[PDB]
C-alpha cells in the first residue's frame, strides 16, 4: 500500500565520481517526525548487507563512503568516492508501516576503460561425445562494456537457435565480465558437419574475434 | 559474534508443507525479533514476518498471511518457520535476520514436481591448441542436473584467481552450469588441475582430472 | 458531640500527617537510592493517595452545605473520579497489548522491555523519545534511570519500547565508548516502529 | 461549640485535599512537561509542604493527651523540624559556596553549571556521577533531565558541578555522537575535582 | 576553533611588575576554567592557579599565593595575568590554557637588570673549500644578543629541509646561537641563500646574503 | 605535598618496541573512586599535549597507540607502536589535590641505527675577523647516537677551554642529532698561530673524522 519506486533504471559511474540513488516514498512516510529509511547492499550470491538504518548516519563497521539524505517522499543516498570494491545492488526500506516493503532495486556498475575479451574454444569432451550427445563451448574473459554478440557458425552458415548465452556479474577485482556461449546438439548431426566457429563483435575494435576448429582436426 | 545457519537448500513438491531452521550462535536467543524476508523471480525483496522469541507476539502482513507460520523453540535456540501450501511462487530464497543487521545464509526453496537428476560432468582442455601463450584456459561442464544449486571448484579450492563460474540456465527442465580458469603455460600441465563439483541435493561429490587428448 | 468528631478527625490529621512523614522520609534521602524494592513501594504509595485525595474531597462535601459553596467539593470529587477512571482504562488498554503486568503503574503508561542477559526486565518509561542514554559507572547498568544491575561494556545491542495505542518502537545500540575502569556510555537510537 | 471546630475542620480537611490536588494535576500530566517555569512551582510547593506536615504534627499534639501516646505526635514533629533545620544549613553552607541562588531547592544540594551560549545557565541535580548524559532530540538540549533550550551537535566542550562540601568538579565532552537530523548523544566525563 | 595568543617575549628588570595577557579566540569567553601553567629552569613543570571568567572565584597555590594575581576582562575576552616582585628564579615560560587540551604559545619571561643588546649577524661559507661534492653546508651565526629568543630563518622560510638551528648558549651575560644548512652543489650558488634574523626584543630584523669569499 | 616521582630516568626504544613510563602517585591518591591522572606530550619549542585525561580513554584526535593503566600509587603509560614521528617528553599530572603538580618528566629517545657524521668547517668571517674576534665552527649532522666529543687542534696541540658545545634535540625526521662546536678567539692571537683543526671521535667508527684549515690559505 505504501510501495515505493526508487527510479535509477540503471547507474554506471567510473571511480571517484558520485552515485547517487533516489528512493521514493508513497504518500506521507514520514511518521513519527522523521524518516525511518534504512538502506540495503547486496552482492550477489550474499545476504544484503546494512548501511544506514535511519535516513542518515550510517551504522559502524561501514565506511563513511555512504551518506544519506532527504525528508517527505524524497530521500537519497550518496556514494562520493566510488572505490574499486563496491558493484553491489542497492535496496530502500521503509521499515514504518504495516508491511515493511523494500524498494525495487537498483543495479551499481562500474565504468572502467574498454579491454579486448580473451576468446577461448573448447571442442565437446570425449566422454561426453560417446554419452550420446556434444556440446561446443565458447568463453569470454575480462571485456567491457557488458554487451556483446556471439555466433556461431557451421560449415560455412551462422546458427541462432540451440545457443545459450550465460553472463557473469561484475568482478570486483578488474570491473571486466565473461560470457560463456555454448552451442548443443545431438550426435546425429555432430558428425555430418566438420567446422565449428564462434565469433565475437565487441566494441573494443573494428575486428570480429574469430576462433574456429575442425572435427578431424583433433 | 552473532551467526546464523540455516536448513541448507530444499526441494518440494506443488502442495506440500516444509519447515527452514534458523539455527543462532553468540548470543542469548530471546531479545531479538527475527524477521524473515523472501527474495525470488529475480531481486525482489519483500518482508514475511517477525516472531518475539519470549512469548508469541506474531506478526505478519496480509501477502503471507495463512500462507507461513513462525514457531519458536528456546530450548534449541533456532526458529522453525513453516510453509503450507507451496506454489511454484513459492520458489525463493528465505533469509531469517535478527536487528536488520546480522543476515542468515539464505535457504533455497525450489516448488515442482519434478525429477531429481545427477548432474554430468566433463573437463573441457584445448586439444590441438596449436597456441601455446602463457595464458591458456581449461573449463568444466554440468550439464543435466537438478535442482539448485551446485557447487564448482578447482583443485579443493586452492586456486582463487581466475575463476570464472557462470550462472546456470534451464533447459528442459534441467539446469546447466560451466566452469573456467586460466592459468599461464607455465601451469598446464606440470600442476594437476581437477574440478570438483558438489550437489547436495542428489548428495554427490564428483571430482573430474581435466587431461589432454 | 465534640469527643467523637474530635477523637475521628485527629485521628484523620494524624494519619495525614504520618502519610506526610512517610513521603518525606521516602523523597529527601531515598529518591534515586538503588531503587530495587523501593520503586515499588512508590507506585504503591501514590496508588493509594490516589484514593486518599478522593476520600478527603467526598468527605468535604457530606458535612457542609452543599448548593451554595460546598457543592464544589464533591464536584471537583468526581472530575478525580473520571481522572482515576480514565488512568484503569489505559492500563487496561497497555495490559490488553502485552503481558508484562507492570502496567497499573501511577507515572506513565509506557513500557521498557531490556532482555539482559537472563530474560527479559521491564520498567516503566515516562516518554518515547528517539534517544536512550545508558550507563555503566563501576558496573551497575542504568538505562533512562532505572538501575538493572551488574554489566559491561558489552552490552546488548537492541531493546524495545511499547506504548498504548499505536506503538512498539526498537532500539539499536550504536557507538559504544567506554569511560575509565568499565563505565560506558552505550546509545539507543530508534530504527523501527510496529503499529497495532 | 461543635459548629466552630466543625468549621475549621472540616476547612482544614478541604485546604488539604486541594493541596492534594494541586499535587496530582502536577504529577500526572506535568511531570516533565517543559519544566520552565514548572519546576520551580514544583520546589515551592515543597517548600510550603514542610511546613504543612510540619503543623500537621504540631497540632496532633495540642488538642489530646500528650503523655501517654499523643506525646510522640510532638516528639515526632521535632525530629521534622531538626531535619528542616539541617536543610537549611545545608543549602546555608551551598550559598556560601556560590552564588547561583539556585539553593534552597527541597531535593538536593548540588549545582550544574551549563555554560551554554550566553551566561552560565545553574540547575539542581540530584547526585554527582562520573559520566553525565546530554540528548538534543530536535534542537532541545536536555542534561541529566533538565530542559536547557535550543542547541545542536556543535556544543560546549566543558561543563561544571559544584556540591557543598568540598568537591567542585568538571566534566569535558567526549565522543559527540549524531543521531538522525539533528539529535545528538553528548557525553560528560569527570576529570578535574577542585577541594575547598 | 580554540585559539590562545599570549603577550610575546618580555624581558623585566628584579623588582619590578608585569603583565601576561591571553587573548582568546574562537569560543565565548565566560565558561572555562582558564588554567595557568609556568615551566622553568630545564623541563620542570607546575601550576599557578585558575580564575573563572564568570565571577572571580580565584584558586592558587601557597606557593604563588601572593607572589601573582589574575585578573578577567570579559569585554576583550583576554586574561590578565599579574606578576608582582620577580625574581631570577620567576624567568620562565608561562602558559594559559583552558581546559586541559588548547594551550597557549607561552610567554617567556627574563628577569635580570642586563642590557638589551643587538645581535651580531655573520654569515659561514666554505671559503677555499677544495671539495664540492654535491652536500656542501652553509651557516649563519648569530652571536652578542640579549635577551632570549631570537628567529632565524633562509630566505623568508622558503627552504625548511636540511636546516639545523642549534639553542643558545650564555657566555658573559650574552647569548649565542647558529644555524646550518646543508643543500648540494646543484644549489651553491646558483639560487640565492640569505639567512634572516629577527629579534623582537631589540626589534631588530637583519637579512645578510651569504657570498663565497 | 603530593609530589610524584616517575621513574624512567631516560627511555630509548626502536621501532615497533614498546615504550613504558611508571608515574607514581605519593601516598594515597585514589580520591573519590578512581584517579585522574592526566598525561602530557611535549614536543621541544611546544606547548604539551594532553593525550589522557583520566588514566585511560584517551582523548579524540589522538591515536590509539597512546594507553593508559594503573591504580592506587602506581600508574603506567604504554605506547606498543612506537612509530616515527613521536620524540618528545612525558608528564603526569594528578589533577585530584590542592596543588595540581606534575610529574618529573622523562625524555624519550628513538634508537636507531648508528650513523656517521657528516663534518663540515667554517673559518671565522671576514666581517666578524675585522670587527675585533674571531670564531671557527664545527658542525657535525646526522649522527648516533647523542654521545660524542669534539675537539680543537692550534698548530699541534689541543684546546679545551674557550670551546662551546650545542647539541640539537632529536629530530623527528631521520631520528639523528647535530652538533655545533664554536672556538671563539680575540683578534690578538688569532694571527699568532695558522692551522686550525677540528677532530670528532665517534662510535660510528674507529677513524677520528679530521677537517682542517689554514689562515694563508684562504
Amino acid at each position: 500500500d505504501i510501495v515505493m519506486t526508487q527510479s535509477p533504471a540503471s547507474l554506471a559511474v567510473s571511480l571517484g565520481q558520485r552515485a547517487t540513488i533516489s528512493c521514493k516514498a508513497s504518500q506521507s512516510i514520514d511518521y513519527d517526525g522523521d524518516n525511518y529509511m534504512n538502506w540495503y547492499q547486496q552482492k550477489p550470491g550474499q545476504p544484503p548487507k546494512l548501511l544506514i538504518y535511519t535516513t542518515s548516519n550510517l551504522e559502524s563497521g561501514i565506511p563513511a563512503r555512504f551518506s544519506g539524505s532527504g525528508s517527505g517522499t524524497d530521500f537519497t543516498l550518496n556514494i562520493h568516492p566510488v572505490e574499486e570494491g563496491d558493484a553491489a545492488t542497492y535496496y530502500c526500506q521503509q521499515n514504518n508501516e504495516d508491511p515493511y516493503t523494500f524498494g525495487g532495486g537498483t543495479k551499481l556498475e562500474i565504468k572502467r576503460a574498454d579491454a579486448a575479451p580473451t576468446v577461448s574454444i573448447f571442442p565437446p569432451s570425449s566422454e561426453q561425445l560417446t554419452s550420446g550427445g556434444a556440446s561446443v563451448v565458447c568463453f569470454l574473459n575480462n571485456f567491457y562494456p557488458k554487451d556483446i554478440n556471439v555466433k556461431w557458425k557451421i560449415d560455412g552458415s551462422e546458427r541462432q537457435n540451440g545457443v545459450l548465452n550465460s553472463w557473469t556479474d561484475q568482478d570486483s577485482k578488474d570491473s571486466t565480465y565473461s560470457m560463456s556461449s555454448t552451442l548443443t546438439l545431438t550426435k546425429d548431426e555432430y558428425e555430418r558437419h566438420n567446422s565449428y566457429t564462434c565469433e565475437a563483435t565487441h566494441k573494443t575494435s573494428t575486428s570480429p574475434i574469430v576462433k574456429s576448429f575442425n572435427r578431424n582436426e583433433c | 559474534e552473532v551467526q546464523l545457519q540455516q536448513s541448507g537448500p530444499e526441494l518440494v513438491k506443488p502442495g506440500a508443507s516444509m519447515k527452514i531452521s534458523c539455527k543462532t550462535s553468540g548470543y542469548s536467543f530471546t531479545g531479538y525479533t527475527m524477521n524473515w524476508v523472501k527474495q525470488s523471480h529475480g531481486k525482489n525483496l519483500e518482508w514475511i514476518g517477525l516472531i518475539n522469541p519470549y512469548n508469541g507476539d506474531t506478526s505478519y502482513n496480509q501477502k503471507f498471511k495463512g500462507k507461513a507460520t513462525l514457531t519458536v523453540d528456546k530450548s534449541s535456540s533456532t526458529a522453525y518457520m513453516e510453509l503450507l501450501s507451496l506454489t511454484s511462487e513459492d520458489s525463493a530464497v528465505y533469509y531469517c535476520e535478527v536487528i536488520n543487521t546480522y543476515w542468515g545464509q539464505g535457504t533455497l526453496v525450489t516448488v515442482s514436481a519434478a525429477k531429481t537428476t545427477p548432474p554430468s560432468v566433463y573437463p573441457l582442455a584445448p586439444g590441438s591448441a596449436a597456441q601455446t601463450n602463457s595464458m591458456v584456459t581449461l573449463g568444466c561442464l554440468v550439464k543435466g542436473y537438478f535442482p539448485e544449486p551446485v557447487t564448482v571448484t578447482w583443485n579443493s579450492g586452492s586456486l582463487s584467481s581466475g575463476v570464472h563460474t557462470f550462472p546456470a540456465v534451464l533447459q528442459s527442465d534441467l539446469y546447466t552450469l560451466s566452469s573456467s580458469v586460466t592459468v599461464p603455460s607455465s601451469t598446464w600441465p606440470s600442476e594437476t588441475v581437477t574440478c570438483n563439483v558438489a550437489h547436495p541435493a542428489s548428495s554427490t561429490k564428483v571430482d573430474k582430472k581435466i587431461v589432454p587428448r | 458531640t465534640v469527643e467523637e468528631l474530635k477523637k475521628l478527625l485527629e485521628q484523620w490529621n494524624l494519619v495525614i500527617g504520618f502519610l506526610f512523614l512517610t513521603w518525606i522520609c521516602l523523597l529527601q534521602f531515598a529518591y534515586a537510592n538503588r531503587n530495587r524494592f523501593l520503586y515499588i513501594i512508590k507506585l504503591i504509595f501514590l496508588w493509594l493517595l490516589w484514593p486518599v485525595t478522593l476520600a478527603c474531597f467526598v468527605l468535604a462535601a457530606v458535612y457542609r452545605i452543599n448548593w451554595i459553596t460546598g457543592g464544589i467539593a464533591i464536584a471537583m470529587a468526581c472530575l478525580v473520579g473520571l481522572m482515576w477512571l480514565s488512568y484503569f482504562i489505559a492500563s487496561f488498554r497497555l495490559f490488553a497489548r502485552t503481558r508484562s503486568m507492570w502496567s497499573f503503574n501511577p507515572e506513565t503508561n509506557i513500557l521498557l522491555n531490556v532482555p539482559l542477559h537472563g530474560t527479559i526486565l521491564t520498567r516503566p518509561l515516562l516518554e518515547s523519545e528517539l534517544v536512550i542514554g545508558a550507563v555503566i559507572l563501576r558496573g551497575h547498568l542504568r538505562i533512562a534511570g532505572h538501575h538493572l544491575g551488574r554489566c559491561d561494556i558489552k552490552d546488548l545491542p537492541k531493546e524495545i519500547t511499547v506504548a498504548t495505542s499505536r506503538t512498539l518502537s526498537y532500539y539499536k545500540l550504536g557507538a559504544s565508548q567506554r569511560v575509565a575502569g568499565d563505565s560506558g556510555f552505550a546509545a539507543y537510537s530508534r530504527y523501527r516502529i510496529g503499529n497495532y
